C-alpha cells in the first residue's frame, strides 16, 4: 500500500500538491465502509488507509480565523486499531499545525 | 449507552470534561475541550448513546453558560448521523 502518515511527511504534501495523500479517507467514507469505531476496525474494512480530510470547526478558537478560511483535519502515526493523539490541521490558505495532545495545544508547524 | 449529567454538581467547565469522561468512557487520552469532545463523539464512542442532562438551567449559570456549547456538539453529532438520544430532563 503507498502511505504517508507523518506529521512532516503529509506537511510537506499539503504545502506542495495542495491535497492530502491518497490513504487518508473521511470519517463518513469510512463509516460506509464499515467502520464502527469502538470496535477499532479501521483497517480490516480499509486497510492502509487513515481518517483524514474532515472540517475542523476549531470550536475552542485556538487556531487563527477568518473569514473564507475553512480547517480541515487528519489522523498522523495511525496504522492499525484504535484512534489516537496525533493530528494535524490544514487551512484553505495552507497554514498547518499539529497538535499530540488530542487537542489541547497547537503548533504551527509550516 | 446510558448516561446521566446532573446538572447541579457541575461546579466548571472542567468538572463536566471529567464527567463525560468516566460517563462516555472516552479515551485516556481526552483533552477536555471541544474539538476534542467532537472527535471522541464521531470516532471513538460506542452508539447507541444515550445522554440523560438532567437539571440544565443550573448546569448553563455555573458553568458560565457554557454547557450549552457542550449541549450543541453532542446535537451537530446527533445530525451528522450518531445515534444519540439527548433527553433533557
Amino acid at each position: 500500500a503507498q502511505v504517508i502518515n507523518t506529521f512532516d511527511g503529509v506537511a510537506d504534501y499539503l504545502q506542495t500538491y495542495h491535497k492530502l495523500p491518497d490513504n487518508y479517507i473521511t470519517k463518513s467514507e469510512a463509516q460506509a465502509l464499515g467502520w464502527v469505531a469502538s470496535k477499532g476496525n479501521l483497517a480490516d474494512v480499509a486497510p492502509g488507509k487513515s481518517i483524514g480530510g474532515d472540517i475542523f470547526s476549531n470550536r475552542e478558537g485556538k487556531l487563527p480565523g477568518k473569514s473564507g478560511r475553512t480547517w480541515r483535519e487528519a489522523d498522523i502515526n495511525y496504522t492499525s486499531g484504535f484512534r489516537n493523539s496525533d493530528r494535524i490541521l490544514y487551512s484553505s490558505d495552507w497554514l498547518i499545525y499539529k497538535t499530540t495532545d488530542h487537542y489541547q495545544t497547537f503548533t504551527k508547524i509550516r | 449507552k446510558k448516561a446521566v449529567i446532573n446538572g447541579e454538581q457541575i461546579r466548571s467547565i472542567s468538572d463536566l470534561h471529567q464527567t463525560l469522561k468516566k460517563e462516555l468512557a472516552l479515551p485516556e487520552y481526552y483533552g477536555e475541550n471541544l474539538d476534542a469532545l467532537w472527535d471522541a463523539l464521531t470516532g471513538w464512542v460506542e452508539y447507541p448513546l444515550v445522554l440523560e442532562w438532567r437539571q440544565f438551567e443550573q448546569s448553563k449559570q455555573l458553568t458560565e453558560n457554557g454547557a450549552e456549547s457542550v449541549l450543541q456538539v453532542f446535537r451537530e453529532a446527533k445530525a451528522e448521523g450518531a445515534d444519540i438520544t439527548i433527553i433533557l430532563s
